[PDB]
RNA sequence: GAAGCCAGAGGAAACUCUGGUGGAGGCUCGCAGCGGUUCUGACGUGCAAAUCGAUCGUCAAAUCUGAGCAUGGGGGCGAAA
RNA sequence: GGAGACGACGGCGGGGGCCCCGGGCAGAGUUCUCUUUUCUUCUUAACGGUCUAUCACCCUGGAAACAGUUUGUCUGGAGAUAGGGUUUAAUGGCCGGAAGAGCCCGACACUUCUGUCGGGUCCGGUGCGCUCUCGACGUCCCUUGAAAAUCCGCGGGAGGGAAUAAUUCUCACGCCAGGUCGUACUCAUAACCGCAGCAGGUCCCCAAGGUGAACAGCCUCUGGUUGAUAGAACAAUGUAGAUAAGGGAAGUCGGCAAAAUAGAUCCGUAACUUCGGGAAAAGGAUUGGCUCUAAGGGUUGGGCACGUGCGUGCGGUUAACAACCAACUUAGAACUGGUACGGACAGGGGGAAUCUGACUGUCUAAUUAAAACAUAGCAUUGCG
């Protein structure tokens, strides 16, 4: 697992061709969201403060890249 | 200087008239202790009734939940309550006592 | 009590009796029928 | 001249400052780059072609 | 009807010992038809396998014990079993003092209040046990730096 | 509580004395382990073709121990019975 | 050339885990009386990023009035102290993994099928503690404590190399592949050997709380058992455990056995001696509880003038002061119960001599453990 401190590389990243899926964890007690985007090799982690500007992030994203909101109880 | 309020239910016993709210509110106003001594309340902590057989209490002290319930047990073990009712947090401060669970035999 | 070999079994693990919970509260003098223990009992 | 506990606590406290805000900056950065994602997406969808 | 079965499999899925595990004496035929691990997790769901609490071990005598050792009570001679070398060495108690002095002497050459030449004759007097405590070294220093002053005084 | 080391008192010095520090020894008490001293011991077609109990020796090493390998009867091995 | 690749022992220091203390949420137990109580959950992997961690090394400079310095006396004109840096080393802090997990609690649903939804999972401290690991030291040797597979760096400069662009880049991302055999269970008072489900024997790892010097003995938690033919009675004789008035070895081949001594603090301790010992010699005094007193520690923090939190030029060693924090020892005193005070457990009887072997050590598995054997030391013979 990798941290992205840049959203540049984080959007070559996501654009990247070997990019399977995206999900989106968003922790209200520390006030965080995560964009998680899973590699072929690593699974990179963009940890940003909750705001509309990181709500907004997800339409900057590509659109082929499936994305999807972690629910509240990882089910078996 | 910090107020935590509390809130002891006692709606449903005190409607079938099994639990004394007053009672409660005497054995309370004489058995909590402040600087390890009873009848030290003063100002720094309240009990009052805000009906519906709700017993509300105001602290400006380090007064903890736990000891609450620990003297509502004390109070039920005394009225010979304990074995029947049961006192469960629902909030943040509040505790309401309850039956347990009953089968129809 | 018998806390030297083992612990009690905590009261919310066992379902109470209505016909005891009826009787000691008949005897602690509280009208049951008045209050419906019946309606409160599972099944 | 010999410095004393003094002079090292200060020294110690100087670079812990330095350190968080080192790190305060680099949050700042990340945060004005998410406002300014679109932009950098469009130069990155440039380059690519 | 035999349990052995199923006291095993709800050691297993509750995660404690055979010896906590309660079965319901009253519904024993629907516990005999328990035999996979979704019917015991079922069961306990149901609340007719429940997992006993722990055994008593109170630490409150030892606590007692111990608040009564600080305040003192408990050191006299039929208390004690062992030399007193074994309940207190005296490697420890130099290794404590001589880091106490050498801590004091570090920081007083620091500060300033003394010099190299006197803070190395004090160092080996400390290694050579001449005083007993701080408050020992602190006194001596003192009465070095009086004589010291009576000494400029006079010339 | 051995060398080594520190401080103090002497002594021209070499040395002497005192208070510490240090932690040597096929040293010592002693738990485990290894062994096997004694008991009108238990047991004596026994739990056992050598066991059980108490007591005893040793316990930082000439200590205890596994696996792999070597030595084979005119032999081997033997701190030698 | 480095790695692989290396003894035993001693104390010291760092880190992980366990143990202990305090606060808080939730749950459970106790509650004649007392107990803001007692207990339980409160966790964070591999793999990575980032910031730091003893030794050592580098730069300035030149040290006696020698200085730095460890518990342990080593270091320095072959350059110390000081000041400033570079690095081996994480089981350290933070972040990603990762809360979505696991755990705890609650409210509904529930013929079954099945569950559904909420709330949390937090904040500190301490240590001659136990355990593992790491690091710097030190001691001992007529003992000096493996090899190879494999991996890397360097020396060297053969070749290969550009602007039609070249690239033979130990950088990042991307593509592909990883066969065979073992894997249950027991590891022992019933799964092995002893003819047996035999009180025997059989190599290791993890190791909680109290008392206590202590992985002694005794009690407890987790986890395990409650299995070893049962019932009744209480004669002799046994086996095992005890006690006994007065005398105290009168017993007996023979004090055989048993009793007595025993921990710790203090006083004190002879002959002999290879000067190391003997020695815990001998012989005495004391030990409970309670209320106090005293001593033994850590961290943080000094005034001006300017430039502007640092740089200077100064000025001072009463910080000998304040604030905060912390634990175990030692000594002293009063009071108080007593037939007992190491109250169980645990735990030397001591001395005067003689013979004998120097000692530590070894053997007769299954009747003899010894003046036997071995040992160091000494002497002789043979071999260039």
């Amino acid at each position: 697992p990798q941290e992205v401190s840049d959203i540049k590389k984080f959007i070559e990243i996501c654009r990247r061709k070997d990019a399977s899926s995206a999900r989106i964890k968003k922790n209200p007690k520390t006030q965080q969201i995560k964009f998680k985007v899973r590699c072929q090799r690593f699974l990179y982690t963009l940890v940003l403060k909750d705001s509309d500007k990181a709500e907004k992030l997800k339409q900057s994203l590509p659109p082929n890249l499936q994305i999807k909101d972690v629910p509240k109880r990882n089910k078996r | 200087k910090v107020t935590k309020k509390f809130i002891i239910n006692a709606s449903q016993p005190a409607s079938d008239k099994i639990f004394d709210v007053s009672a409660f509110e005497k054995f309370l106003n004489e058995r909590i202790k402040v600087d390890g001594r009873v009848g030290n309340l003063g100002d720094v902590i309240k009990i009052s009734q805000i009906g519906d057989g709700k017993v509300e209490i105001i602290a400006h002290n380090d007064l903890s939940g736990r000891y609450l319930k620990y003297l509502t047990k004390k109070f039920l073990k005394k009225m010979q309550l304990r074995d029947w009712l049961r006192v469960v947090a629902t909030s943040k401060g509040v505790y309401e006592l309850k039956f347990y669970n009953i089968v129809n035999d | 009590k018998s806390l030297k070999n083992r612990a009690i079994i905590p009261r919310k693990a066992v379902k109470k009796p209505l016909s005891q919970l009826e009787d000691h509260l008949d005897q602690l003098g509280v009208d049951t029928e008045a209050i419906g223990l019946r309606a409160r009992a599972q099944t | 001249r010999r410095k004393t506990k003094a002079e090292r606590n200060r020294i110690k406290r100087r670079k812990e400052e330095e350190r968080k805000r080192k790190h305060e900056e680099a949050m700042k950065r990340k945060q004005q780059q998410l406002e300014q994602a679109k932009k950098i997406a469009a130069e990155v969808e440039e380059r690519e072609r | 009807v035999n349990l052995r079965t199923q006291k095993r499999l709800a050691a297993s899925v509750l995660g404690c010992g055979e010896g906590k595990v309660w079965l319901d004496p009253n519904e024993v035929s629907e516990i005999s038809n328990a035999n996979s691990r979704q019917s015991i997790r079922k069961l306990v769901a149901d609340g007719l396998i429940i997992k006993k609490p722990v055994t008593m071990h109170s630490r409150s005598r030892a606590r007692e014990l111990n608040l009564a050792r600080r305040i003192g009570r408990h050191r006299g001679f039929g208390k004690r079993k062992g030399t007193a070398d074994a309940r207190m060495p005296q490697q420890v108690l130099w290794m404590r003092r001589q880091r106490v002095l050498r801590r004091l002497l570090v920081k007083y050459r620091a500060s300033g209040k003394i010099d190299k030449h006197l803070y190395h004759e004090l160092y080996h007097l400390a290694k050579g046990n001449t005083f007993k405590h701080k408050r020992a070294l602190v006194e001596h220093i003192h009465r070095a730096k009086a004589e010291k002053a009576r000494e400029r005084q006079i010339k």
